[PDB]
């Protein structure tokens, strides 16, 4: 803990702040083994995460990996993170979410991966993550979302703002959603044609929804909030 | 020094087996008092009983979960003490079985849910509870009661107001959320029959996401062109920004790009069979403004025939020529043609005469010659000039 890192005994758990110390590897520091804790690892230059790099963090509640310039997660890196609940992967350089990337977790219910350049998620990526309830993926490169990604989880918060989405189909992607309390689609290149109807329809059936969905395409419907729009305005 | 004095005393509770009961106790005095929880004068010690202190040190909440009956049914006492004095207060816990729950005992119809709020944004935890009589709703966070006594504060509780054929609505409204607001919230419904807890609901605090809006900007501003009459050319225009801007082409006032088919972020104007020069405006517009940038198409005409040369200075083996460009547009340079008068061969050319004067040297003595002037700019080689005869 103390030598190359700063630890604050918080009221409930232990806060370990190894933020911004320019670590390229997690080999150096010995975490506590029986005490529950949180680990801040922002601002540390590691290009990649290696298989089974994390193994002795049996009991870590939250882990921050932002501003690390992460490029890849070799198959099953988080091998030992048995009891991890909250994970951040923000502001890095990740393009693909392999289906076996999150191998280790059974207990995780929070996942933040914003600003990361993700162009294509794979379908089975979030499978075997039953406990997951929060998924944050805003400001990435998502053109389209492989069907049945969300079929095995029932999250309540999904943030897809600032991505590169033009259409979102009911069959597969959407039928699993609907159990959500919050969803965000705010800054996306929505192409408002009849081909965008399912989403629209699904937005009436869904409850507890808040947010704006403005037509990027076409010029006629530019700026118009789809929720305000009608099925005839679209055909 | 002053002896202890209670500012908050616990009240008798009737809970349901498997559920939760909490007792709250707070005291003041000088020095600050400590609090203990007893049963029958012996300090409580049980895996299901936990005591959670207030951060200020004023009190403690004794929480029992899961409730067991008759196990937990009892009188408990809160004792506050310092070296100046001691004070105690008793309270009763009752625990009912689900199969002897009365009609009217509060129910949780809907409970607070996992919620994620951005820092500085408002978070609202919600609860719907019903019962007979219509119950009061209070809130616990991380096992301590929520304080909303101060109506004038950051955390507010809201009314329903009067229900009704459905349950009573309770709202816990947390303005200007901060990391410390993160935690495990439970809503609690209480009436004269007893007390019921909701399932817990976690609140998460995510770092504020700021919508990066950027007014339009000519990523690729159109660059000017000059070409020969008909004459094609592709001029390209590119705009960027958030939101992404529509790009149209204009010829002065008229729109070239039809309105209902108008590209985003990039528009390349295809110009065919160019006839005359033209200023061409390119307009990019977002919801955050309108910018425009012109493209200078011009039609250049390769040189006219130069104005006939004149003999200014003639020597036995040299002949100086002074002419006019014979052009409206700048002439990049001139080429002089020379040959003998009775000669019937291709003209000998002298190149690169950047001025309208040049001394052709190397000529034979007493020999006639015929001279011509050819103009050149960037476009092409203009026709020659009407010849001058001399000796
Ligand atoms: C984890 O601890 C085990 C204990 O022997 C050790 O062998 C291993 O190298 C450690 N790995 C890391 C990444 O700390
Ligand atoms: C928008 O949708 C129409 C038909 O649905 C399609 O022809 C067009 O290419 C789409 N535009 C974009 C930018 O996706
Ligand atoms: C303009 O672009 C079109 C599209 O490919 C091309 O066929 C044409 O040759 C281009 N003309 C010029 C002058 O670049
Ligand atoms: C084009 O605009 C320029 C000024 O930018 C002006 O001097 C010129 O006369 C114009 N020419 C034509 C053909 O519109």
């Amino acid at each position: 803990c103390k030598i190359r890192c700063l630890c604050e005994e918080k009221e409930n758990v232990l806060n370990i702040n190894c933020e911004n110390k320019g670590f390229t590897t997690v080999s150096l520091l010995q975490p506590p083994q029986y005490r529950i804790y949180q680990l801040f690892l922002n601002g540390n230059l590691l290009t990649r995460l290696y298989p089974n790099e994390f193994v002795n963090y049996s009991n870590a509640v939250t882990l921050h990996l932002g501003n690390n310039g992460l490029q890849e997660i070799r198959p099953g890196a988080f091998s030992g993170l048995k009891t991890l609940k909250r994970l951040h992967l923000n502001n890095n350089k990740l393009e693909v979410l392999r289906e076996d990337t999150f191998l280790g977790l059974e207990s995780l219910e929070y996942l933040q991966a914003d600003y990361n350049y993700i162009s294509t998620i794979e379908a089975g990526a979030f499978s075997k993550l039953n406990k997951l309830k929060v998924l944050i993926l805003n400001d990435n490169l998502l053109l389209s979302l492989p069907s049945n990604v969300f079929r095995f989880v029932l999250l309540t918060h999904l943030d897809l703002r600032g991505n590169r989405l033009k259409v979102m189909p009911f069959a597969g992607v959407l039928e699993h959603i609907g159990g959500i309390m919050e969803i965000q689609l705010e800054e996306n290149p929505w192409n408002c044609t009849c081909d965008l109807l399912p989403l629209k329809a699904w937005l009436d059936t869904i409850t507890v929804f808040v947010g704006e969905i403005v037509c990027e395409t076409p010029f006629r419907l530019h700026g118009k909030d789809v929720t305000q729009l009608t099925r005839q305005d679209l055909c | 020094e002053t002896p202890p004095r209670f500012t908050r005393t616990p009240v008798d509770q009737t809970g349901v087996s498997g559920g939760v009961a909490s007792f709250i106790c707070q005291a003041t005095g000088d020095p600050r008092p400590k609090i203990v929880w007893n049963k029958k004068g012996k300090k409580v010690s049980n895996q299901r009983f936990e005591v959670i202190e207030f951060d200020d040190g004023s009190g403690s909440v004794l929480r029992i979960q899961p409730l067991r009956t008759p196990r937990d049914e009892a009188i408990y006492e809160c004792v506050a003490s310092n070296n100046v004095g001691e004070i105690s207060v008793s309270t009763r816990l009752t625990v009912l079985r689900e199969d002897q729950i009365p009609r009217g005992f509060p129910t949780i119809d809907m409970g607070p849910q996992l919620k994620v709020v951005e820092r500085t944004r408002t978070a609202t935890m919600l609860c719907a509870a019903s019962g007979n009589p219509d119950p009061e709703i209070t809130w616990f966070k991380d096992f301590l009661p929520v304080d909303t006594s101060n109506n004038n504060g950051r955390i507010k509780q809201l009314r329903s107001e009067s229900i009704g054929g459905t349950p009573i609505r309770g709202a816990l409204q947390i303005e200007q959320s901060e990391e410390s607001d993160q935690g495990k919230y439970e809503c609690v419904a209480t009436n004269s029959a007893g007390t019921r807890y909701s399932a817990p609901a976690n609140l998460y605090v995510r770092e504020l996401r700021e919508v990066r809006r950027v007014p339009p900007r000519f990523s690729i501003p159109p660059t000017n062109h000059e070409i020969m009459p008909g004459g094609s050319v592709n001029i390209t225009c590119v705009a960027v920004g958030s939101p992404m801007p529509y790009v149209k082409w204009m010829l002065g006032a008229e729109d070239l790009t039809p309105e209902d088919d108008m590209p985003i972020g990039r528009n390349v104007l295809e110009l065919n069979d160019v006839r005359q020069s033209a200023n061409y405006t390119c307009v990019a517009m977002s919801t955050l403004g309108v910018i425009e940038a012109i493209a200078q198409i011009t039609v250049k005409a390769l040189p006219k025939p130069p104005g006939t040369p004149v003999v200014t200075e003639s020597t036995a083996t040299s002949i100086t020529l002074t002419w006019d460009s014979g052009n409206p547009e700048p002439v990049s340079y001139y080429i002089i043609q020379h040959k003998p008068k009775n000669s019937e061969e291709p003209y000998k050319e002298i190149d690169g005469i950047a001025t309208t004067r040049y001394s052709v040297a190397g000529l034979s003595p007493y020999s006639d010659y015929e001279f011509r002037v050819v103009a050149v700019n960037n476009i092409g080689r203009g026709p020659a000039s009407e010849p001058v005869l001399t000796q």
